[PDB]
């Protein structure tokens, strides 16, 4: 009904929208972390996280507080509303996309771009877990439907897809019938960023902008470093799932499902954003 | 004090969710009006004249249109605003008038503002029960000038708010 307010500015990598709060909290790869809360059409604070690029935002999960990555390879928190630095670590030799916040004993779960992500006690101090399998640039990083089960994409041409511990990942099983992830009927690449046969996914569609999860589900709704951001159901597996997006000229940077929204809403470059569905698609 | 300038205020205000509360209330101020803060003043006329011309011209906004006489409607307009109606000249506001009043006034934070409007005026089947008199506003922003022109014709009617 209404564009509110709209300015076209900001080169922007990264994005949040405020589940809490009509906010917006975006990440621009000006080196630049923002948040405005944005209804009331005012920025609350605005740091250029360091003077290289910035990739990464993600959500604490609590209320109002980012957690934040930049190009200094940090995983920051800090509150907007309580302006301060919540506990601190820098970051390995990338950026940070993804994090979540835990409590037996108030505990804590960082998730990165680079090589490792590491999982911190500072109360009766033991390890929760250490996540291996990332490399370098990550551009969407997920929890999963259990959050804290997740997946990466990389500028690695991988996909990472973990599973954790308490004292380091590991699951135990032994029920299933057949696989969808990979098991009947068409399905996609393993990737490499990663060594444990979880799952790692091919990242490789020049590199994969964006992923996306499916709560429950596995299906991965995708950006992709190319036209074609593929995508594939592993709740499913098609075949003509060798789906290239296409635009009509070049690219298909992302497209992506809207928790509501049974839909996909792809953006592109021919001066573009693409509207799809993906209720009957 | 404390310049803020944010005009009419209408400034965003908080009441914190910052315990025994998640929440609260963040607001932002309507609320702030000005035909009070403006104070009646006063001039000689011819310099008047002059410096009417004179003045940021940039603001007009109009009368026409009401529910009583500009004699009452007038005084009460004028107390309302809490502003000056310079000078008189017995032509009569009464017969017709034919009369365009001038108004002058000074505010709180200082600005003076200045006025012709030129009016009909009500009597029988002569003329006014409506205007079509012209408000001319001067108020140095223009933005605050024409806002105040039709702060005053906010004022300038009584209705449901």
């Amino acid at each position: 009904m209404l564009t509110k307010f709209e300015t076209k500015s900001a080169r922007v990598k990264g994005l949040s929208f405020h589940p809490k709060r009509p906010w917006i909290l975006t990440s621009l790869h000006n080196g630049v972390i923002q948040l405005w809360d944005y209804r009331m059409c005012t920025l609350i604070d605005k740091f250029d996280e360091h003077d290289g690029p910035v990739r990464g935002i993600d959500f604490h999960k609590q209320q109002p507080l980012f957690v934040s990555g930049g190009d200094d390879y940090k995983i920051k928190v800090w509150n907007y509303k309580l302006r301060r630095c919540l506990f601190t670590l820098l970051g390995h030799l990338d950026y940070i996309r993804t994090t979540f916040f835990h409590h037996e004993y108030p505990w804590i779960l960082s998730a990165s771009d680079d090589q490792t992500i590491r999982v911190w006690n500072w109360q009766s101090r033991t390890c929760v877990c250490v996540l291996t399998g990332h490399n370098h640039y990550v551009m969407c990083a997920q929890f999963h439907p259990s959050e804290d089960l997740v997946v990466s994409a990389s500028l690695d041409q991988t996909v990472r897809v973990w599973d954790i511990s308490g004292l380091r990942k590991k699951n135990l099983s032994p029920g299933a019938v057949e696989s969808d992830v990979r098991g009947i009927t068409g399905v996609d690449l393993f990737g490499t960023t990663d060594a444990v046969v979880k799952h790692v996914l091919e990242g490789h569609d020049r590199g994969v902008n964006w992923a996306a999860f499916h709560p429950t589900m596995p299906l991965i709704v995708s950006g992709a470093d190319d036209r074609q951001v593929k995508i594939w159901r592993m709740n499913e597996s098609k075949a003509w799932e060798v789906d290239t997006c296409r635009g009509h000229y070049n690219n298909v940077s992302c497209a992506v499902f809207h928790p509501r929204q049974e839909l996909i809403l792809s953006n592109s470059e021919d001066k573009s954003i693409r509207v799809w569905d993906m209720s009957k698609r | 004090s404390t310049e803020n300038g944010i005009i009419f205020g209408n400034i965003v205000y908080d009441v914190s969710g910052a315990a025994s509360d998640r929440n609260c209330v963040v607001l932002s101020d309507i609320h702030i009006d000005i035909m009070d803060y403006i104070q009646p003043a006063t001039c000689t006329d011819a310099e008047f004249r002059q410096m009417w011309a004179e003045f940021e011209w940039e603001n007009k906004v109009t009368v026409n249109t009401n529910m009583t006489d500009l004699n009452d409607y007038l005084q009460h307009i004028l107390k309302s605003t809490n502003m000056k109606c310079l000078t008189p000249e017995k032509a009569l506001s009464g017969y017709c008038g034919f009369m365009a009043a001038n108004l002058y006034a000074r505010s709180i934070f200082g600005e003076d503002a200045l006025a012709n409007v030129s009016i009909e005026k009500p009597v029988h089947q002569g003329p006014d029960a409506a205007v079509t008199g012209h408000i001319r506003i001067r108020a140095k922003s223009q933005g605050m000038a024409l806002s105040l022109g039709d702060k005053i014709n906010l004022s300038q009617k009584k209705t449901s708010l």
